[PDB]
C-alpha cells in the first residue's frame, strides 16, 4: 500500500515531512558564474575524533556534473549511487557520451519520484543541488527536491540557512560572475552561515570550470577531455580563506 | 548466408566538408529480381543510415532508429548528431548480438556543431569503422573496395565527389549478380541533401 | 503499551516487547536442564503427568539432530518441534555438502540465524521455546542454550522452564564442585527432581567415551539407579 | 480468518426427498414484469442426476468441472456426499448407485429441507408433513403445498426442471 | 502456392488457386486463400498447411480488434505495416508462421488502390503486380511486357487471364484454376465469369 | 503510525531508526577502538552476569575477514546477523574483485544495507553499531563506524556504549596532548586497556575484557591469558 | 492481542490457539481407548443424518474429528497423502506415531505464521502397525499425545474421568474387541446428559481386524 | 483508492484538489490552430529562466500536452505518452491520433486509482494537436479520475473558475477564432483577468512554434490599450 | 460487500441508459458545459452500454473486446450475447482493490441467430435478462414507467416502435441493434423527428 497519499488539502504530506528533514539539514549553495558553477557545503562532525575526510558531501556523478545535498546524508550516498549507475548504463552505455546535466537531473527526479509514488517506501529526505555542464546547454544548476521536482537556478541554497543564503546570493549575483568571483561569493555565504569554525576542513567545495587534462589519467587521445567537475582540497580552500 | 537472399550495395563516401552516401535498388529473393525501388537508404535528420543485408532486418531497424532517434530528439530538444547516432546503432545491435540482425550499417552525415563530415561501418565484430575516406558494404563489398581505393582521392569536391562515387557504384554493382536494378546517390552538404538516380544496366 | 503488538516494532526503550512476551511463554515450560561433562553433555526434562492414561514412557520430549546432537526444550512443545525440524533440515544440508557431520557451534549459529530472523518481519511470531542443545564433535562437548530472541551462548549448564531458578541454584552448585558422564546422569536426575518441587523424568547423554560421541537416551537400570539417586 | 473466544469462526427453495425420486422447488421472485422469467436459473443442473437449488455462479461452475471431470476419470456418476466435499444456501440433491436419492444443506444430509427466511417456520411443518411412504405425487405436491403457506432427479430421467402449472391446478 | 495481384488504376485484382493437396492427392479443388481484413483490404496468403490460416485468422482477429477499438477502418499500409511486424517477429520466435501474403487494399483516404508483397521473413515491399514463389518467376515477364499503371478493371483482368493461362501452361502442377477478387472504392468483390 | 514503521514524523524525524539507536545500549558494555603507527586495537568490556556461562563463547568481537574486524554494540543476535551478512559481502568482494574487502568499502556497504532497512517500511532496523578496524593495504590502520540510521565516518579513535561520552573526553584529551605512536601492538594495547580503566574508573580483570588487535595480513582476538600478560605489564 | 495468530500476549499465551481448542468443546464427544491387541473409536454423532464422525486412512489406521468438520477433511487428506507417499517410495506402512507427528508439524504451521488460522478441529487416531495398537490425540495447537484412552469434544471429562478408573481393566482385553467395544460404549455414556443406533458409530482396529466402521445395525448389539 | 460510503473515491477527490492548486494552463482552438498559455511566474530573481522549461511539452511532431498539478507526476506522464505515441508508429506505421494518445493518458491515470499499492497522479492535461494528414483541430482534457473530454477552449489549475467564466461570455460556438491572432488575442486576454505569459500556437503540418516574449509584448500592448 | 454497495452508488449517480427488445431488434437510448465540444461495440454483432464511473468502463469494454475476438480465434464461432454476459460478469467479480462502479446494459444477437437478447450486469457481478431496463441516475422512475408502458404479450413490433417507446422512456442518442451483424445509431434529426412526434 502507498505510504505517500493526498491529504483532504491536496498536499502529499510525507512530501511535506521530507521537506522539514530537509530544512533541518545542513546548508548547502550552488552558484553559477558565465564560466563555471562552484557549489559548496558545510561539514558538521560526530566527534572531534572522526576522520570527516572519509565523507565527502559533495560527489561526481559524470566528470562533467556533480551534486552536493541537503538533509539525510544516507539516502543522498544511495541516490548518488543509483544516479551514477544510471548515468552509466541507461546513457553513456547506448550513446557512448555521458548524459547531459538536464537529463541526468530528470533521472534522478525519476529516482525520487518512484520513493513518492511506490508502496512501502517513504520519500528520500534530501534535495540535491546537481550542477553540471555539457556542450548545448553549458553550465547549468539544478535544484532538485523530495518529491522529484526539479527547477534551474542561476545561484541557490537549501538546508538550514537556505533563507539568509538565499537573500545574500540575490544582492551579490550578477551577471558577468567569473568562477573565481563565484567561488568568493560562495565561501562568504558559507562563512556567513558557519556558526562553528570555520576554515578548509570544516568546508567542502567543488567546481564545474575549464577541462583538466592533467586529472584525465591518461595522454595520447586528443579527443578526450578531462574532467570538468574538481574538488578543491583542504589547502586550495585555505588559500582563498587566507585572501577572504 | 542470410545477408545473400536480397543483395544490395551501400557505399559512402568524405569530400571537401560534404559527405556522399549511394546504394542499389534491387530488392531480390535471390536469383529473382523483385522490387527496384528497395532503397536501403534512411535519414533521421541530419544523419544517414545506410542498412544492407537481410530485407526484413533492414526494414526493422529503420522502424527502430526512427523509433529511437524521434524519442531522443523529443527529450534532448536536440537532434541526434552522426557521432552519438553511430554509438546508438553500434548498442542496439549488440542488445540482439545472441541472435543478431543480419545487416551491415553504414552512418553518413555531417556534424551540425563541428560543421565536418563523417562516415562510419559497423564489422561482424560489432567493431565500429569510422573512416576518414570511405565505407563500403553488402554483396560487392569486394569489387567496391578495389573501386574506391582506386577512384578515391582526398577532398573531393561536390561535383566530383558525385562522380567519383557513382561510378565506383555503378562499376561494382555492374560485377555483382545480385546488386543493380537502379542506384540512387546523397550528397549531403551543411545546408542541403541532392538526391540523384543514376542510368544503368537493368539485368 | 502500543509498541508490543508487532513484532517488528522497536519501543521507546529500544526493547521489543514480542520477543519479551516469548519469553514469559518460556517461562511457562515445564523445567529441562542440560549439563556439560568433561567428554560428553547429559540432557534431563521434567515431563508431567496430564492424566493417568498417557501411555507412560512413549511421548519422547528430548530430540535427537543428526546422530551427535541432542535437543531439549520448554514452552511451545510445537514450536521446539518445528526449530528441531529446522535444525535436522540444516544438519542434513551440511552433511549433504560437506561429509563431516555438522559441528556444534556452527549448528548453534544456524539455530540462531533462524530463530532471529522470526524477530525480524512482522509477518512471523517469535519462537516461544528457550532450546537448551549441544553434543559431541571433533573438538570436544558443547553445551548451548537459544532464547526466543534468537540469542545463544555456551554454557557449563543450563536450566530453563518454570523451576529454571531452582534447577539453576543447584547447576551452580554442580560446577562449584566439580563430573563424569555417569555422574553426570544421576545429578542431572538429582536436579530435576529437586526443581520439581506427578511427573515422568526423562534423560539422555552423548558422551566421547561411554556413548563414542553419539546421543543416546538413558533407559533400564542406568535409568532407574539415577531415579533412586534421585529419590535418595 | 479468526475464532471467536466462544471458539466459532467470525427466495426460498424446498427440497424433498423421496425413494422414488427428489423433488426440488424454488420462488422465482421477479423483481418486475420486464425480467424475463425464463433467465432466472435458480435451480441448475451440476451433473446428469445432481443438481442444486440456491459467488453462486462461480460455485456452480466448479462443482460442474468437478463433477464432469470425475466422470471423465472414472466413467462413473459422482457420489453426492462426495461431492459436497469436492465441490448462498444450498440444496444439492441428487442420486447414486451407494445411497441413492439424497437432498443436503459442512453439509448434513437431510430427508427434507427448507432454507430462507421461510426456513423457521417450513422446517416445523415438513417435520409435521413428512413421512417416508411418499410417492413424487406427493412429494411434489408437499413442496407445492410448504410453498404456498420444480425440479426432480430419477433413475429413469435424471436431472429435470419442468406441467407446473398442472400440478399446481392439482393443488 | 498460387498468390497472384495486380494493381490498376482503379482496382486491386487478387487471384489465387482453388486446390488443396495434402500428400498424395488433392483434398479440395475449390479453396478461398483469401481473408478480407477489412472492408476495403483483402489478404491472400500461402505456404505450408496450417500456417497459413492460422496465421490469416490471427491477423484478421486483430485488424478487426483495431478497427472496433478505434472505431476507424486501418489503411492498407498501416494493415501491411501490422502484418510484417507479426511476420518479422515469428521468424526469430519458436516456430515461425512460413506464409508469404500479398494485401491488396483501397485507401479511402488517398483514394488509390495498394498492393503490398510481404514474404514469411516480413519482407514488406509495395509494389504494382505481385506473385509469391514459383508463380512469379513465369509472370513477371508477362507483367513487365503488358503492365501499364493505366489500366482498367477489365484490362487487368485480361491481364492476369495470361497470367494464369501461362502458369497453366508451363507449371507442373495442376492448381485447379484461381479464384480472383477485385477490391474496389466499392468495396471487395469476387469475378465468376473468369 | 509514524512511530511504528520507517515514514517521516511532521518533525521529520524518524522515530523508528532512532529507537533502534536506543537499543544499541542495552547491552551496557562499553568498548574503543585506537589506531597504532602500524596496527589497530579494539578493547570492549566482557560482562557476564550468570557463573554457568561459558566465557569463550561471550563474545562481540567478530573476524570479518582475514584483515578486517569488528565489533558490536548492541544485542548479539542481531550482532550475528549483521558478523554474518558482512562476512558474506567480504568473500563476495574477495571472489568478484579478486581482492580483499578494503575495511572502508565493507563500511559503506554495511552502511547501505542499513539505510536499506530505514527505506523499506517491511524491514526494521537492527539495533547494532558496527565497528570495523583493520590495517588497510593502501590506507594503513582503518577505524570506520556505522549506525542504525546507515550513516558512518571513519575514526581516529573512537568509543560506543552508556559511557561513550567519558571514554571519547579522554581519548580527545589524550590526542590534543599527543594516531597512538608505539612501536608494537602490544603497548598500544595496553595504552587501550590504560584509557579504558582510566575513563570507566573500574580495574580489569583476565575475564572482563575481550581485545582484538588489527596487523598487516591479520585480525586476531587475544585470548584471556594474553589479556593477562597484558594486565601484569599495565600493573608494572 | 487475541486478533491474529501471531500476537503473543504479555503472558505469553497465544489467544488464537487457545479460541481454538474452545471450537473443539462445542463438537460432541468421541471416545478411544485400546489394549495391545486391538484399538477402539466411539464417537457420539449428532443431527437430518448423523454426521459420520470417523474417518479410514488405510487398512491399519483411521481416524475420527472432534470440531470443524472441513479442517477434519484437509488434516485427514494431509495423512492419506503421507502414508501413499510411504508406501509408495518404501513400501512401509507408515508407523501411527510418525503420521502423529507429521500432523504436529503441519498444524504447528497455522501457529506461527500469518495469514492463516489454526485448525479448528481435534482429532484421535487409532492404528495397528509393528508396535501394536496405537491411539493418539491431535490439538489445534499441534500438540500430539499418546494415550491408553481419552474423549474429545463437548463434556469429554466424564468419559475420560470413566477411562482414568477403568484404565486398569481394558488394557488387560487382548483378543477380545468386543469387551472393548463395551468398555468403550459405557465410556462414552457418561458424557450424555441417550445412544439409539443410528445416533452412535463405532471404529475398531487391531491385530487381526483391519480398520472398520460400525454405523446402524452394526452398532446395535454393543448398545 | 476505495469507494467512499457515498461512492466517491477518496484519492481522487483529493488528487484533483492538487490539480486545482496547480499553476494555470489554459487552451483554445480555432479554425486552424491550437493556441496554448500559461504564466510564467517568474518572479524569483534567481531563477534560470534561459533554460526553464516550458508548461507544454512535445508529445510527437504533431501533438502537443499542457498541465496543472504535480510537476514530477506530469514528466512520468509525458514520458510514458511519448513512449507510446512512438509505440504506435513503430507497430503500424501511421502517427497517432490526438483522440487515441489522450485515450491512452487518461488510462494511465485510471489504472493508478484502481490498481493496489500506487497513489493517483495529481495532474490534469490538456492534450492539442492535429491528426495524421489533417487539418481540423482537437483539443482534449484529461484529470486524475481517468476521464477525458473534448473541449473549445479550456482552462485547468488555480483560478481555473474565473479564467473559464471568462472564456464562456468570450469564445462564441458559431463564430470561433478565425485565425492565429485572434486566438492568441484571446488566450492572451483570458490570462490577463489573473493578477508576463507563454504562449505556444500549434498548427498542420506539425507546425509548433513558442510565441516570443517581444511577440506576446505586442499582443499585451495591443490588449491594454484596448483596455483603455 | 461494502465496496460492491458503493460501488452501485456510483452506478446510481451515472448519466441513465436505457433499452428495450422487440421482434426483431434491440434500441438502446441513453443521456449524454457551454465549452465542452455511451454504447460501445464489442463486436459487429454486439453493443455494450454502461452506466457509472465512465473511466472503468473502458476498462471493462477493452477487456470484452479482447474476449470477443479472441473467442473467435479460438472457437470459430462469434460469442453469443450470453457468454459475452457472463464473461463480463466475471470480470466485475474478480476485481471486487475497489469493484468496476458501472452496471452494463449488453445487447445484440447471437451468431447467425434472430432473437434479440438484452442482459444487464452489476458491480457485483450479477446479471439477468431482461425485456425492458435501464440504468444509472433516476432508474427507478424510468423503469416504472417501462413497467406500464411495456406490455409482455405484445411488446414493440417495429424499429418504430422501439424507438418511440425508448425515446418516451427517456423523456438523446438511439442505437437499433439488428441482425446479421447491422448496427445503427439514429441521426439527430430523426431522434427530433420522433421526440416532436
Amino acid at each position: 500500500f502507498s505510504l505517500t497519499t493526498f491529504s483532504p488539502s491536496g498536499k502529499l504530506g510525507q512530501i511535506d515531512y521530507a521537506l522539514t528533514a530537509v530544512k533541518q539539514g545542513v546548508t548547502s549553495l550552488g552558484i553559477k558564474a558565465t564560466n563555471g558553477v562552484v557549489i559548496a557545503t558545510e561539514k558538521k562532525s560526530s566527534s572531534p575524533l572522526a576522520m570527516s575526510e572519509t565523507l565527502s558531501k559533495v560527489s561526481l556523478l559524470t566528470p562533467d556534473i556533480g551534486a552536493v545535498y541537503s538533509g539525510m546524508g544516507p539516502d543522498y550516498r544511495v541516490l548518488v549511487d543509483k544516479s551514477r549507475k544510471v548515468a552509466h548504463t541507461s546513457y553513456k552505455r547506448i550513446y557512448g557520451e555521458y548524459p547531459p546535466t538536464k537529463l541526468l537531473v530528470s533521472e534522478v527526479a525519476k529516482i525520487m519520484q518512484e520513493a513518492t509514488q511506490s508502496g512501502g517506501v517513504r520519500p528520500f529526505g534530501v534535495s540535491l543541488l546537481i550542477a553540471g555542464h555539457d556542450e548545448f546547454n553549458g553550465f547549468s544548476l539544478y535544484q532538485v527536491d523530495p518529491s522529484g521536482s526539479y527547477f534551474p537556478w542561476k545561484a541557490t541554497a537549501i538546508g538550514k540557512g537556505s533563507v539568509a543564503a538565499k537573500t545574500f546570493l540575490e544582492k551579490r549575483w550578477n551577471d558577468e560572475l567569473e568562477l573565481e568571483d563565484a567561488i568568493h561569493i560562495a565561501l562568504l555565504t558559507l562563512k556567513e552561515s558557519v556558526e562553528g569554525e570555520f576554515n578548509g576542513d570544516t568546508i567542502e567545495l567543488a567546481i564545474i570550470g575549464d577541462e583538466n587534462p592533467d586529472l584525465l589519467g591518461y595522454t595520447g587521445i586528443p579527443t578526450d577531455k578531462g574532467p570538468r567537475f574538481r574538488k578543491l582540497t583542504s589547502q586550495e580552500i585555505n588559500d582563498r580563506l587566507e585572501a577572504l | 548466408d542470410p545477408s545473400s537472399i536480397n543483395g544490395g550495395i551501400v557505399v559512402a563516401m568524405t569530400g571537401k566538408d560534404c559527405v556522399a552516401i549511394a546504394c542499389d535498388l534491387r530488392l531480390g529473393s535471390q536469383s529473382l529480381g523483385v522490387s527496384n525501388k528497395f532503397e536501403k537508404i534512411f535519414h533521421y535528420g541530419h544523419v544517414f543510415l545506410g542498412i544492407t543485408g537481410l530485407a526484413t532486418d533492414v526494414t526493422t531497424l529503420n522502424e527502430m532508429f526512427r523509433y529511437k532517434t524521434n524519442l531522443y530528439k523529443l527529450k534532448e530538444e536536440r537532434a541526434i548528431e552522426p557521432e552519438t547516432f553511430t554509438q546508438l546503432v553500434s548498442s542496439s545491435l549488440y542488445e540482439r548480438r545472441f541472435g543478431p540482425y543480419f545487416v551491415g550499417p553504414v552512418v553518413a552525415g555531417i556534424n551540425s556543431k563541428s560543421g565536418k563530415p563523417f562516415i562510419a561501418g559497423f564489422d561482424l565484430i560489432g567493431c565500429i569503422d569510422e573512416a576518414k575516406d570511405f565505407i563500403v558494404s553488402g554483396t560487392a563489398s569486394d569489387q567496391l573496395f578495389g573501386m574506391c581505393e582506386s577512384l578515391y582521392e582526398p577532398n573531393l569536391e561536390p561535383e566530383d565527389l558525385f562522380e567519383t562515387i557513382s561510378q565506383a557504384l555503378l562499376n561494382a554493382a555492374d560485377r555483382d549478380a545480385l546488386s543493380g536494378w537502379g542506384a540512387v546517390v546523397y550528397i549531403i552538404k551543411k545546408d542541403e541533401v541532392v538526391k540523384r538516380y543514376l542510368k544503368m544496366r537493368q539485368d | 503499551t502500543g509498541y508490543d503488538l508487532s513484532n517488528s516494532v522497536f519501543s521507546p526503550d529500544g526493547r521489543n516487547f514480542q520477543v519479551e512476551y516469548a519469553v514469559k511463554a518460556v517461562e511457562n515450560g515445564t523445567t529441562s536442564i542440560g549439563i556439560k561433562c568433561n567428554d560428553g553433555v547429559v540432557f534431563a526434562v521434567e515431563k508431567l503427568i496430564t492424566s493417568k492414561l498417557l501411555v507412560p514412557q512413549k511421548n519422547v520430549k528430548i530430540q535427537v539432530v543428526d546422530r551427535h546432537i541432542g535437543c531439549v526444550y520448554s514452552g511451545l512443545i510445537p514450536d521446539g518441534r518445528h526449530l528441531v525440524n529446522r535444525g535436522r533440515e540444516e544438519a542434513a544440508s551440511f552433511k549433504k555438502l560437506y561429509k563431516t557431520p555438522i559441528p556444534i557451534p556452527a549448528f548453534a549459529d544456524r539455530l540462531g540465524q533462524y530463530v532471529q530472523a522470526h524477530t525480524l518481519y512482522n509477518s512471523v511470531r517469535p519462537f516461544g521455546v528457550s532450546t537448551i542443545f549441544g553434543g559431541v564433535d571433533k573438538n570436544g562437548a558443547h553445551l548451548y542454550m537459544l532464547e526466543p530472541s534468537g540469542s545463544y551462548w555456551g554454557y557449563k549448564g543450563a536450566a530453563t522452564g518454570k523451576g529454571r531458578q531452582s534447577a539453576k541454584a543447584e547447576l551452580e552448585k554442580l560446577v562449584d564442585h566439580h563430573l563424569s558422564a555417569r555422574e553426570a546422569v544421576k545429578q542431572a536426575a538429582k536436579i530435576i527432581y529437586l526443581a520439581h518441587e506427578d511427573f515422568e523424568l526423562e534423560i539422555s547423554w552423548c558422551s566421547l567415551s561411554e556413548t563414542n560421541g553419539l546421543h543416546k537416551f538413558v533407559k533400564g537400570d542406568l535409568l532407574q539407579e539415577a531415579i533412586d539417586f534421585a529419590q535418595k | 480468518s479468526t475464532f471467536s473466544p466462544e471458539g466459532r469462526l467470525f427466495s426460498t427453495a424446498i427440497g424433498i426427498a423421496t425413494k422414488e425420486g427428489v423433488v426440488l422447488g424454488v420462488e422465482k421472485r421477479a423483481t418486475s414484469p420486464l425480467l424475463e422469467s425464463d433467465s432466472i436459473e435458480k435451480i441448475v443442473e451440476i451433473d446428469r442426476h445432481i443438481g442444486c437449488a440456491m459467488d453462486a455462479r462461480s460455485m456452480i461452475e466448479h462443482a460442474r468441472t468437478a463433477a464432469v471431470t470425475h466422470n471423465l476419470y472414472y466413467d462413473e456418476d459422482i457420489n453426492v456426499e462426495s461431492l459436497t466435499q469436492s465441490v448462498v444456501a444450498l440444496l444439492i440433491a441428487g442420486h447414486d448407485a451407494d445411497d441413492g436419492y439424497q437432498l443436503f444443506h459442512t453439509f448434513y444430509r437431510y430427508n427434507a429441507k427448507a432454507i430462507g427466511s421461510g426456513s423457521e417456520g417450513a422446517q416445523a411443518e415438513l417435520l409435521n408433513e413428512w413421512h417416508s411412504s411418499l410417492t413424487l405425487k406427493e412429494a411434489e405436491l408437499l413442496v407445492l403445498k410448504i410453498l404456498k403457506q420444480l425440479s426432480c432427479i430419477t433413475k429413469q430421467d435424471g436431472f429435470k426442471i419442468y406441467k407446473t402449472a398442472e400440478l399446481i391446478k392439482e393443488l | 502456392d498460387i498468390i497472384l495481384g495486380i494493381r490498376v488504376q482503379d482496382s486491386v485484382i487478387l487471384a489465387s488457386s482453388k486446390a488443396v493437396t495434402r500428400g498424395i492427392s488433392v483434398l479440395k479443388d475449390s479453396d478461398d486463400k483469401t481473408r478480407q481484413l477489412s472492408p476495403h483490404t483483402l489478404m491472400s496468403f500461402a505456404g505450408e498447411a496450417g500456417d497459413t490460416v492460422q496465421f490469416a485468422e490471427y491477423i484478421q482477429a486483430n485488424i478487426q480488434l483495431y478497427s472496433i477499438r478505434e472505431d476507424y477502418e486501418l489503411s492498407p499500409q498501416a494493415v501491411s505495416s501490422f502484418v510484417r511486424q507479426e511476420l518479422a517477429k515469428s521468424i526469430r520466435s519458436r516456430r515461425p508462421y512460413q506464409v508469404n501474403v500479398l494485401i491488396g487494399g483501397y485507401d479511402k483516404k488517398k483514394n488509390k488502390p495498394e498492393l503490398y508483397q510481404i514474404d514469411y521473413l516480413g519482407t514488406k515491399v509495395e509494389l504494382p503486380y505481385g506473385a509469391h514463389g514459383y508463380s512469379g518467376f513465369y509472370t513477371f515477364s508477362l507483367l513487365d511486357h503488358h503492365y501499364r499503371p493505366d489500366m482498367t478493371t477489365e484490362e487487368g483482368l485480361d491481364l492476369l487471364k495470361l497470367c494464369v493461362q501461362e502458369l497453366e501452361k508451363r507449371m507442373p502442377m495442376d492448381f485447379k484454376g484461381v479464384i480472383v477478387k477485385i477490391v474496389d472504392k466499392d468495396g471487395i468483390r469476387q469475378v465468376d465469369d473468369f | 503510525y509514524d512511530r511504528h514503521i520507517t515514514i517521516f514524523s511532521p518533525e521529520g524525524r524518524l522515530y523508528q531508526v532512532e529507537y533502534a539507536f536506543k537499543a544499541t545500549n542495552q547491552t551496557n558494555i562499553n568498548s574503543l577502538a585506537v589506531r597504532g603507527k602500524d596496527c589497530t586495537v579494539v578493547i570492549s568490556q566482557k560482562k557476564v552476569p550468570d557463573k554457568l556461562l561459558d566465557p569463550t563463547t561471550v563474545s562481540y568481537i567478530f573476524c570479518i575477514s582475514r584483515t578486517i574486524g569488528m565489533v558490536v554494540n548492541g544485542p548479539i543476535p542481531d550482532a550475528r546477523n549483521a558478523a554474518l551478512r558482512a562476512k558474506a559481502e567480504a568473500a563476495e568482494f574477495r571472489y568478484k574483485y579478486g581482492y580483499d574487502m578494503p575495511c572502508d568499502v565493507l563500511a559503506k556497504r554495511m552502511a547501505n544495507l542499513s539505510q536499506i532497512y530505514t527505506q523499506r517500511a517491511y524491514m526494521r532496523p537492527l539495533g547494532v553499531i558496527l565497528t570495523f578496524v583493520s590495517v588497510d593495504e593502501e590506507l594503513g590502520p582503518s577505524i570506520y563506524k556505522t549506525d542504525p540510521a546507515g550513516y558512518y565516518v571513519g575514526y581516529k579513535a573512537t568509543a560506543t556504549g552508556p559511557k561513550q561520552q567519558e571514554i571519547t573526553t579522554n581519548l580527545e584529551n589524550h590526542f590534543k596532548k599527543s594516531h597512538i605512536n608505539e612501536e608494537s601492538w602490544e603497548k598500544v594495547v595496553e595504552f587501550a586497556i590504560t584509557h579504558m580503566i582510566d575513563a570507566l574508573g573500574t580495574e580489569f580483570s583476565k575475564n572482563d575484557l575481550e581485545v582484538g588487535v588489527a596487523t598487516k595480513d591479520k585480525f586476531f582476538t587475544l585470548s584471556a591469558e594474553n589479556i593477562e600478560e597484558r594486565l601484569v605489564a599495565i600493573a608494572e | 492481542y487475541d486478533g491474529d495468530t501471531v500476537t503473543f500476549s504479555p503472558t505469553g499465551r497465544l489467544f488464537q490457539v487457545e479460541y481454538a481448542l474452545e471450537a473443539i468443546k462445542q463438537g460432541s464427544v468421541t471416545v478411544g481407548l485400546r489394549s495391545n491387541t486391538h484399538a477402539v473409536l466411539v464417537a457420539l454423532k449428532r443431527n437430518s443424518s448423523y454426521q459420520k464422525k470417523i474417518i479410514k486412512c488405510d487398512e491399519h489406521m483411521g481416524l475420527s474429528l472432534a470440531g470443524l468438520a472441513p479442517d477434519a477433511r484437509v488434516l485427514s487428506n494431509y495423512l492419506r497423502q503421507q502414508c501413499n507417499y510411504s508406501s509408495l517410495v518404501f513400501n512401509r506402512k507408515l508407523a501411527v506415531e510418525r503420521a502423529g507427528h507429521l500432523l504436529c508439524d503441519k498444524a504447528q504451521k497455522n501457529t506461527q505464521s500469518y495469514g492463516g488460522r489454526p485448525y479448528g478441529v481435534g482429532l484421535l487416531i487409532i492404528g495397528y502397525d509393528k508396535s501394536g495398537a496405537h491411539l493418539l490425540e491431535f490439538q489445534p495447537s499441534g500438540n500430539v499425545t499418546e494415550l491408553y484412552g481419552t474423549a474429545i469434544g463437548a463434556r469429554s471429562q466424564g468419559a475420560k474421568t470413566y477411562l482414568e478408573r477403568t484404565l486398569d481393566t481394558f488394557i488387560k482385553i487382548d483378543g477380545n474387541p468386543d469387551e472393548l467395544i463395551k468398555a468403550g460404549v459405557e465410556a462414552i455414556s457418561q458424557s450424555l446428559r441417550s445412544l439409539t443406533v443410528d445416533n452412535l458409530s463405532i471404529a475398531i482396529v487391531g491385530k487381526d481386524t483391519p480398520f472398520t466402521i460400525y454405523d446402524g445395525e452394526a452398532v446395535a448389539k454393543y448398545i | 483508492s476505495i469507494f467512499s460510503p457515498d461512492g466517491h473515491i477518496f484519492q481522487v477527490e483529493y488528487a484533483l484538489e492538487a490539480v486545482k492548486r496547480g499553476t494555470c494552463a489554459v487552451g483554445v482552438k480555432g479554425k486552424n490552430c491550437v493556441v496554448l498559455g500559461c504564466e510564467r511566474r517568474s518572479t524569483l530573481k534567481l531563477q534560470d529562466t534561459r533554460i526553464t522549461p516550458s508548461k507544454v511539452s512535445k508529445i510527437d511532431s504533431h501533438v502537443v500536452l499542457s498541465f496543472s498539478g504535480l510537476n514530477a507526476d506530469s514528466r512520468i506522464l509525458i514520458e510514458k505518452a511519448r513512449v507510446e505515441a512512438q509505440s504506435h508508429r513503430l507497430t503500424l506505421e501511421d502517427p497517432v491520433t490526438v483522440e487515441y494518445l489522450t485515450r491512452y493518458v487518461a488510462g494511465v491515470q485510471q489504472r493508478y486509482t484502481q490498481s493496489g499499492g500506487v497513489r493517483p497522479f495529481g495532474v490534469s492535461t490538456l492534450i492539442a494537436g492535429f491528426d495524421p494528414r489533417d487539418d481540423e483541430p482537437k483539443l482534449y482534457q484529461t484529470e486524475p479520475s481517468g476521464i477525458y473530454s473534448s473541449w473549445s477552449a479550456q482552462t485547468i489549475g488555480r483560478n481555473s473558475k474565473t479564467v473559464r467564466e471568462f472564456l464562456e461570455k468570450n469564445y462564441d460556438r458559431k463564430e470561433p477564432p478565425a485565425t492565429v491572432e485572434e486566438c492568441v488575442k484571446l488566450t492572451v486576454r483570458s490570462l490577463l483577468e489573473v493578477v508576463n505569459i507563454e504562449i505556444t500556437v500549434v498548427k498542420p503540418d506539425s507546425d509548433i512554434v513558442a510565441l516570443s516574449s517581444e511577440e506576446i509584448n505586442q499582443y499585451v500592448t495591443q490588449i491594454e490599450q484596448e483596455k483603455q
